[PDB]
Formats: C-alpha cells, structure tokens, sequence
C-alpha cells in the first residue's frame, strides 16, 4: 500500500 | 465462528463517506489501513498499522495504544495526544480520532 497521506 | 465480541468500535460517517461498526475481541484489534486489520479504515491519512485496542477481559477497561501513526491519535472529552505505544485505558463511549476519524467505543 501507498505512504500514509499527512494531513496538511 | 466461536469468538464473541466484548465491544464495538463505531467509525461515524462523514465526508468520507458512510458510518461503519466494527466488533472487538479479547486479544489485540489492529487499527488500520491495511485490509488484515481487525479494524480495517481504508482511507488515506490512516496509517498502515496505526493504533492497536487490546482487550484482556469482557469487565476490564481496554487498553489503547498508537503504534507511531503519522497523523495520531487523540481521545476527545477532554482532549489528550496519546504518544506512541504509551497505554491508554478507554471508558466506555469514549470517543477516539484515529488521524481526521472520529470513532467512539462501546462495551457490550
């Protein structure tokens, strides 16, 4: 699975 | 199957769309991404493994742990930023973010 997405 | 759930996990709809309820078992319940997961939030700000709810008896408190997620885990009422692998005991209807999710526990 992809890179977890930070929340900006 | 035989395993009885000891709680629920409710993930609240949203703008992600629709509300889901997940059961909990004695044992280690994985939250996270990965579909594996015992609670399985297949969004993107959700780490892979991202928070682990261990459950060790019907009548004791659960215990809640972040397993270093990018985006955290936070308890509401009061707030709190719950550190990485530090345990947090959960009250029942105790309300959970999970990175931007918002999800509340229940006993059974």
């Amino acid at each position: 699975m992809e890179d977890t997405q930070a929340i900006d | 199957s035989n395993v009885e759930p000891v709680g629920r996990l409710h993930i609240f709809s949203g703008a992600h769309g629709p509300e889901k309820d997940f059961p909990l078992h004695l044992g280690k319940n994985v939250v996270g991404r990965m579909p594996d997961c015992s609670v399985a939030l297949p969004f993107p700000s959700i780490s892979k493994q991202h928070a682990e709810i261990e459950i060790l008896a019907w009548d004791k408190a659960p215990i809640l742990r972040d397993c270093g997620s990018l985006n955290g885990t936070q308890i509401l009422r009061p707030p709190k930023v719950l550190s990485p692998g530090v345990s947090h005991r959960l009250r029942d209807q105790e309300l959970i973010l999970f990175a931007d999710l918002l999800c509340q526990y229940h006993r059974l």
